[PDB]
């Protein structure tokens, strides 16, 4: 990415991201990493008889807290999550009334702070994550990863396919996807940077696709 | 060479920067297919065993290398020291077919009986890892039955592996870990 | 000098089940001519296609309409263990392989009298849920109504919509629920219908398909 | 034809690996389950 | 493909020796190796 | 020199240099300073009955500290030292089995400190520099310099060629080069600058020849 | 090549049964022994 005017002492590489009526725009990007491909496989399985279908709707943006990095949490300090969680609107609706479904991740994570600060983390997005163990924290990053660095960037963005040893799956009791973020350099905060980082995540499910209308009370 | 380090994106100097020339390579030996391609001993506890590929050693070549991936796929072909009639069962069978012998049933020729093997799951392909911890019943290769099973191997033949997981050496206690290794009878 | 040969180990033992074939000794024997003998069948999957056989609810292949309104006449297992198949050739035939995938279809065939109407409806209740048990619940799933007429029998095809590419025709002790989900087929109404037989039966789909042969069984 | 798959032919004639049929003069429920019915018989809308 | 290096093809027909692919519809980080930047980024003196 | 992204908050104007094995690289150049010249005159002289060499190993980075900067030291406050000084390694090596030789410098001197600082730097070579007055630190400009000014560069750069006049010298007694460098504006800390500032040099001697080997005990 | 003489080629392939050789860029005593004077370096009679 990149903005023009000039050079300046502010910041530049401009980029907005756009799901469905949302998007998000971001004055500091260092790019997006890609994950491991560039599209999904075949969306319509045998395994589904051709009943699947694609809602449009359920690709949009929705924001969701992480945690607050202090200069106290230092090396290896992680945060992880399961994608989806909580989920609500259109795509938690979805999850309610289909047996099974897939979708991929369109994941911007934003830990706001100031240029004065030092410290870094490291944001990434892994397959069946199960429990590091301490010493493989220092090879994570062998999954979809990007790091946030005061000095450099504010935002943090990755993009992921939907992966899974089955062409669908029943998210109720499944998730590939697991979000994490670390701490590799603890914070920093010398004279004028912030106190402490505010962790957000913006994040998109992408390419959704349901299979399998479930019954209903309501 | 400097890098927007964030970026993630993959960086790979040279010793040409400096004047060096870099040179040729045969990573023949760090091929996915070829490397697993080998037997790896699996400790059988009963008389009949489920065929699993997670049972490797973790910190044995296969089994350390199988678990560097999250997904896999691959046919297997197994070596068993046994005693009396081998049978083999296809995965999802009941249990109770080990005991049928119109299934896949080896007689003996010792010491070891060596056989092919279809992947048999019904997945399009399995994993090493799974967050839905403890591996899923139809994560397996069939089931076998011998009267007696004294060893078991098995290799993977046709490996293809699917994102990478990390892979840990020995922690050294010292600068670096100095050990044994294969030289000539002194004299 | 003669040829030199490796005997590897761990080749040549037995097998039930090796793609050989043994060495003759009695040659030269010419069979009767079998040309045309009626009824021969190729592979199993055709008569299971061509011939469904009936569905069992205690004893019986039919479902009786209890009284008029919305009654659920039947609900069960997607399984080919499933009580209700059990005399199902469909079942009989699923026995012996371990896997499957494919559409199965229901047939319904109205018995009542000239002066007997009812109007039926049938779904398939994907797993996630609990099986409804009214139709207005039902009626989100993929389902069918139809009314009696001329035409004694329906067909219908039951999706096979699963995670895996795969399923078992067999059916774990650890599953509480039918792994498959069910079927429910309900009454919204009748006339002068009630006692009367809507027997079913059920045949091999077009995409049906039954793989990895296993013998399970007692001897 | 059923479980054989031996890419090279029998060493043995095959007058004496097998047994020889005589004719004199594809089958069936293959045919059947072909024939049959997949419309609909009514008449659809939408 | 793997660590094998008969000369002779199987004598067994490869429906048999091996389970047969379907597919539906080279790889990764292959690619991704490969598109890595090598050059130097600067302005080069001498 | 330049960079790219866009603009930014922090530095750009890259460049890296390159001796021999020996590289160094710098996100705030400012360009780089000529001599008295592109080229230096004939290597190969009569005075040489052209037995002169010309070794390529030599010419290498080798580093050697100056000063530190401390906002005590006021104007005119200046550092001075005749190359090559006490030579360590292969170039050292040269002098002590050649009687006669000859080289140029490419001269990278390096005052890291920080763009909060105020203050500035002159850095000069001089040619038969022997004691310049106090007035005559204001005419310093006529020889090839490159000023460090926190605000803008960290490093100044010169390249600079062999003089003398002689063709080849015997440099364990006469040199014609002697690096300068000078307060013009004392060094200002604010509230954020850096407290003092260290003062390097990356040194290269440029095309060198020797001639006339010497005799040898060791 | 050396005390091997079986007519048939290997039934292995020749990357598994031997270690490959490179190269980066006939021998010796073989010229040295050839490049031997034999003459008479005199001047003969009768």
């Amino acid at each position: 990415d990149k903005k023009t005017e000039e050079t300046t002492l502010l910041e530049d590489r401009i980029l907005t991201t756009r799901n469905g009526h949302t998007t998000s725009t971001t004055q500091s990007s260092v790019g997006v990493t890609f994950g491991y491909a560039t599209a999904e496989d075949s969306t319509s399985g045998p395994n589904t008889s051709a009943l699947e279908t694609r809602v449009h709707q359920a690709e949009r943006f929705f924001k969701m807290a992480l945690f607050d990095w202090v200069p106290s949490q230092n090396f290896g300090h992680m945060h992880k999550v399961v994608l989806p969680h909580e989920p609500k609107g259109v795509y938690g609706g979805l999850v309610k009334s289909y047996a099974y479904m897939r979708n991929g991740w369109d994941v911007e994570v934003t830990a706001v702070g100031n240029q004065f600060n030092g410290g870094c983390l490291l944001v990434a997005l892994v397959p069946e994550m199960g429990d590091i163990s301490d010493r493989e924290k220092y090879q994570l990053t062998l999954y979809p990863h990007q790091f946030i660095n005061p000095r450099t960037n504010m935002t943090a963005h990755i993009t992921v396919p939907y992966v899974g040893v089955n062409r669908y799956d029943q998210y109720k009791q499944h998730r590939p996807w697991t979000l994490v973020v670390m701490v590799v350099a603890p914070l920093t905060t010398n004279t004028a940077g912030a106190q402490q980082i505010k962790v957000y995540a913006n994040i998109a499910p992408t390419n959704v696709h349901v299979a399998g209308e479930l019954p209903s009370k309501e | 060479t400097t890098t927007t380090g964030e970026s993630a994106d993959p960086v790979t100097t040279t010793v040409e920067n400096y004047g060096g020339e870099t040179q040729v390579q045969r990573r023949h030996h760090t091929d996915v297919a070829f490397v697993l391609d080998r037997f790896v001993k699996v400790t059988v506890s009963d008389n009949q065993h489920t065929l699993d590929v997670m049972q490797a050693h973790k910190d044995n070549i296969v089994g350390a290398l199988l678990r560097a991936a999250t997904y896999y796929f691959s046919d297997l072909e197994i070596a068993v020291t046994h005693t009396g009639k081998l049978t083999w069962v296809p995965n999802g069978a009941p249990v109770s077919a080990l005991n049928n012998t119109t299934n896949p049933t080896a007689y003996h020729k010792g010491p070891v009986t060596r056989l092919a093997l279809p992947y048999t799951a019904p997945h399009r392909v399995l994993a090493t890892a799974y967050t839905g911890a403890h591996l899923p019943t139809s994560f397996n290769f069939g089931a076998v039955k011998a009267e007696t099973i004294t060893e078991l191997l098995v290799r993977m033949k046709r490996a293809e592996l699917y994102c990478p997981r990390p892979i840990l050496p020995i922690q050294p206690t010292g600068d670096r870990h100095k050990q044994p290794l294969v030289a000539p009878a002194k004299q | 000098g003669i040829f030199p040969v490796a005997c590897s180990d761990g080749y040549g033992n037995m097998v039930t089940t090796d793609p050989k074939t043994a060495d003759p000794a009695y040659g030269k024997v010419y069979n009767p001519p079998r040309t045309a003998l009626p009824g021969r069948f190729t592979n199993y999957l055709d008569v299971a296609e061509a011939c469904p056989t009936f569905l069992m609810f205690e004893n019986v292949p039919y479902v009786s309409t209890r009284t008029d309104g919305q009654r659920l006449l039947a609900k069960f297992d997607v399984s080919l263990a499933a009580k209700h198949m059990s005399n199902t050739y469909l079942a009989g035939l699923a026995q012996y392989y371990t896997q499957y995938t494919g559409t199965i279809n229901l047939h319904f065939m109205f018995t009542g009298p000239t002066d007997a109407k009812a109007r039926y409806m049938v779904a398939y209740v994907p797993p996630g849920m609990d099986a409804p048990d009214n139709p207005e619940e039902a009626a989100h799933c993929i389902h069918a109504e139809w009314d009696t007429g001329l035409n004694s029998k329906f067909t219908f095809s039951i999706p096979y919509i699963s995670a895996a590419d795969y399923t078992y025709t067999a059916s774990h002790e650890a599953e509480t629920t039918c792994v498959q989900g069910w079927v429910c087929v309900y009454q919204i109404t009748h006339g002068k219908a009630d006692a009367d037989a809507l027997v079913v039966s059920a045949s091999a789909g077009k995409d049906f398909e039954l793989r990895l042969p296993v013998d399970a069984r007692q001897q | 034809s059923g479980n054989t798959g031996s890419i090279i032919n029998n060493y043995y004639m095959q007058q004496y690996q097998n047994s020889m049929d005589t004719q004199l003069g594809n089958d069936w429920f293959s045919k059947l389950a072909s024939s049959a019915f997949s419309g609909l018989f009514g008449a659809l809308l939408a």
